[PDB]
């Protein structure tokens, strides 16, 4: 078994530039986007087949007048954090809400903001507090904290009602959401400078896009390329770690993904 | 967001408790709400419940059991102004707030030295009698007679005098009717 | 802030006729709510508004349309009065989908087929008991309200010109006079209990008002009795030695 | 303020071979504020057929954006990925290194 995660992110842009929407609401399943509403469209849609095929029109519908709601509360929020800190001109504020599903099946609940892409306010649903990073953030964090029917609301909408979604949402993209494309794992020797050799350990075709790769000696590898898990276009993803040889050791590739270990040890 | 249950009516007697019990069976929930709605007024925020357990200020309590889909609202030490609709109500996984029929709350006064009897009053310039000064056990039935009217019991605080009493109001066109008889 | 303000308190309508119940608020709500409360029923929504810009039908929005052009205001448009209209509107607003709402003062709306149908009160004020002031040393005063509709009246009691409300009860509903008709007219009578020695002053001056709501002075009128209009009827009594 | 600049990784979605039908990827990622040109070139010409996924969000508030054309690849066929934002003075085009 592995964790599941359902993340919702939101972006507001003052006095965007033509285009720029002033706000974008986007859900996720793990990596996959669920859910789309901005400014210019005013629509909650689908953004995954089996999100549309599983959710009736009145769904959508009510989603669109909520987001309606909370693309304006987010306006205004911008646009008094933009007078605390004295700020003209174009700036960004973010939210994130979501929760994983662990294996255990213990969870995990989170919310926080972000003004011009930096930590503003993380919520703690466990002592029903905010951590502020300044003044401004400070009074803030005060106002919300003396709502404590808000607070106990958030807890629950965390720890219950965001896990319930997680569940319907996970049952309904099973057939994509639960899949296993293992990787296609191999190793390359190429020579990077006259004399010096470097081992390359490449994967590719995988899902889901969590993966484990490292060198061993005969003991783990010091000083190890970490290539970045890149999505390939066909939702598989790909990646690479190596190592630069010494001119007697021997040195083999390790690769865990959903439960299955490799290893490709090269001559 | 399917149901919501809650009784009707509740009568309690001033100085005394009333527990105003809400069922709901949902798949979703987003908290439970009790709204007070005075005769003729606008309901007003009571009360707002989304974990398990109990809130208290002054004299009302509201409980929530998640796991039974049960609240009660507690009213201690009742009131005369405690007589009114208290409204049940929950929000669904989509913000659909999804209301109780209402509960009426009716206060039957401490009566400490009932003083029952029928009065008939000064005709204007129609006949009508009073039964008033009785103990709060007592229901006026509605009458028989087409012709012959009679009000529900109406609780009057005479503050000037510390002073509570129960009354109904009895009036007839007839020229065969006594006040004496007009309440049974 | 005045918090939710709704007009008009009371109307009636005949059967075909358009009405905007105003509703307005100052306190910067995001959301705004329409309900009827019927018998019997919990709050029913009408519809409602997430933001200034939006609105989407409620549970029963048929007969019925809105609009949301700006914060503060959210009008109710009845489109074309039905008798099923008859109810009790309240207008709300929430500061967020989620958070406690604020309610207009309502408004009691009647729809009858037939404006020959509405009546004001006729109002009498009925003189204490004897046997209660030697028996009690208190005087109950009746006021009585007879023969009205629709049942949209306010009742209040006036002592030496100045509105009371200590030692009174009013029935809370009125009472049919003719529970068989759908259209029948209403009754409703309240008390004002003062001391003996109250009532006996003769400084002291009694009056019931009963505040109808009927007809406008603009609407058109052809039976022979009075155009029923929106009025205060009144009756009153005198304080007396004996 | 704190902007951030792309993160600019170009590839196929398969091991490339001369003459193998393949897709060409670029990946720009780590990005902040939203506001972002990308184009794909053959040749140092801009390829009309190009698709990108929607504006996707990080939990650490920076964005990312996979854009990719089907393309053949040749012996002598140069593609890269142009990309502007406000933290680039000038477009910066990346090569796509064949696979080394
Ligand atoms: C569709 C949806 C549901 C819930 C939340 O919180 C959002 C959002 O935060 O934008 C969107």
């Amino acid at each position: 078994m592995r964790t599941h995660s359902l993340r919702y992110f939101r972006l507001g842009v003052s006095d965007p530039i033509h285009g720029v929407p002033e706000f974008i609401s986007v859900g996720y399943v793990d990596s996959h986007p669920i859910t789309t509403y901005d400014s210019v469209t005013r629509q909650k849609e689908p953004r995954a087949p089996w999100m549309a095929e599983n959710l009736a029109p009145d769904h959508w519908e009510r989603y669109t007048q909520l987001l309606r709601g909370w693309q304006q509360m987010f306006k205004v929020e911008l646009k008094r954090l933009q007078r605390h800190y004295n700020h003209s001109g174009s700036h960004t504020y973010q939210r994130m809400i979501g929760c994983e599903l662990l294996e255990d099946g213990s969870t995990t609940g989170f919310l926080q903001y972000a003004y011009d892409g930096q930590d503003f306010l993380i919520f703690n649903k466990d002592t029903l507090s905010w951590l502020a990073v300044d003044n401004v953030a400070h009074t803030i964090k005060q106002a919300w904290e003396a709502n404590q029917h808000e607070l106990l609301y958030q807890k629950n909408w965390l720890e219950e009602e965001c896990i319930a979604w997680l569940k319907r949402f996970l049952e309904y993209g099973k057939d994509t959401l639960q899949r296993t494309e293992p990787p296609l794992v191999r190793v390359n020797r190429k020579e990077t400078f006259p004399g010096v050799t470097a081992l390359f350990c490449k994967a590719h075709g995988f899902y889901p896009p969590e993966i484990y790769m490292t060198w061993m000696k005969n003991e783990i590898v010091q000083e190890i390329d970490y290539g970045d898990i890149l999505p390939s276009g066909d939702g598989t993803y790909q990646a690479w770690a190596s190592i630069e040889l010494d001119p007697s050791n021997l040195y083999s590739c390790h690769v865990e993904h959903s439960g299955v270990h490799m290893v490709l040890q090269v001559p | 967001g399917q149901n919501i249950d809650q009784p009707t009516e509740m009568t309690a007697t001033e100085g005394a408790i009333v527990q105003i019990n809400c069922t709901y069976q949902t798949s979703g929930f987003n908290g439970l709400f009790w709204y007070q709605q005075h005769a003729g007024e606008a309901p007003t925020f009571l009360s707002y419940n989304v974990l398990d357990g109990l809130e208290e200020k002054g004299r009302f309590s509201s409980f929530l059991s998640r796991s039974k889909g049960y609240s009660y609202l507690l009213l201690k030490e009742l009131q005369m102004k405690d007589s009114a609709s208290y409204l049940c109500a929950f929000l669904d996984s989509n913000y659909q707030l999804i209301w109780g029929a209402g509960t009426k709350l009716i206060i039957k006064p401490d009566i400490q030295n009932p003083d029952p009897a029928v009065y008939q009053l000064r005709d204007s310039k129609k006949s009508v009698c009073l039964f008033t000064d009785f103990d709060s056990q007592t229901n006026v039935s509605q009458s028989k007679d087409s012709d012959v009217y009679i009000t529900d019991k109406c609780v009057l605080d005479m503050r000037s005098m510390d002073f509570k009493s129960n009354s109904a109001v009895a009036w007839s066109n007839k020229s065969d009717f006594a006040c004496a008889n007009a309440f049974n | 802030n005045a918090g939710v303000t709704q007009t008009p308190k009371f109307q009636v309508l005949k059967t075909g006729q358009s009405m905007t119940l105003q509703c307005a608020q100052d306190m910067n709500h995001n959301y705004m709510y329409w309900y009827r409360q019927d018998p019997g029923m919990g709050l029913r929504l009408i519809y409602y508004s997430a933001s200034e810009g939006t609105t989407d039908k409620g549970e029963v929005p048929n007969g019925y349309n809105v609009s949301r052009s700006t914060t503060e205001d959210f009008p109710l448009r009845l489109l074309s009065a039905a008798p099923s209209q008859t109810s009790v509107y309240f207008c709300a607003s929430s500061n967020r989908e989620y958070s406690p709402l604020h309610f207009g003062n309502g408004t009691r709306l009647t729809v009858t087929e037939d404006l020959n149908k509405v009546f004001p009160p006729e109002v009498a004020v009925f003189e204490p008991s004897e046997a209660e002031i030697s028996h009690t040393q208190k005087a109950t005063l009746v006021c009585l309200a007879t023969g009205f509709y629709p049942d949209h009246v306010e009742l209040s009691w006036w002592v030496n010109g100045k509105e009371v409300h200590s030692g009174v009860c009013t029935d809370p509903q009125p009472l049919k006079e003719q529970p068989a008709l759908n259209d029948s007219r209403y009754a409703l009578s309240s008390r004002l209990r003062v001391s003996a020695t109250f009532w006996q002053d003769p400084r002291n001056h009694f009056r019931c008002q009963v505040q109808f709501y009927g007809l406008s002075e603009n609407d058109e009128w052809t039976q022979d009795r009075a155009k029923p209009v929106t009025q205060i009827v009144s009756a009153e009594a005198w304080g007396r030695a004996d | 303020m704190i902007q951030r600049t792309p993160k600019i990784q170009v590839y196929s979605r398969h091991p490339a071979e001369n003459g193998k039908s393949n897709f060409l990827n670029c990946y720009v990622s780590g990005f902040h504020p939203s506001d972002i040109e990308v184009d794909l070139l053959k040749n140092g010409e801009r390829i009309e057929k190009v698709e990108h996924s929607d504006l996707s969000f990080s939990k650490d508030w920076s964005f990312y954006l996979l854009y990719y054309t089907e393309f053949t690849p040749t012996e002598k066929d140069e593609y890269a990925c142009r990309v502007n934002h406000v933290t680039l003075s000038q477009p910066k085009i990346v090569k796509w290194d064949r696979d080394m």
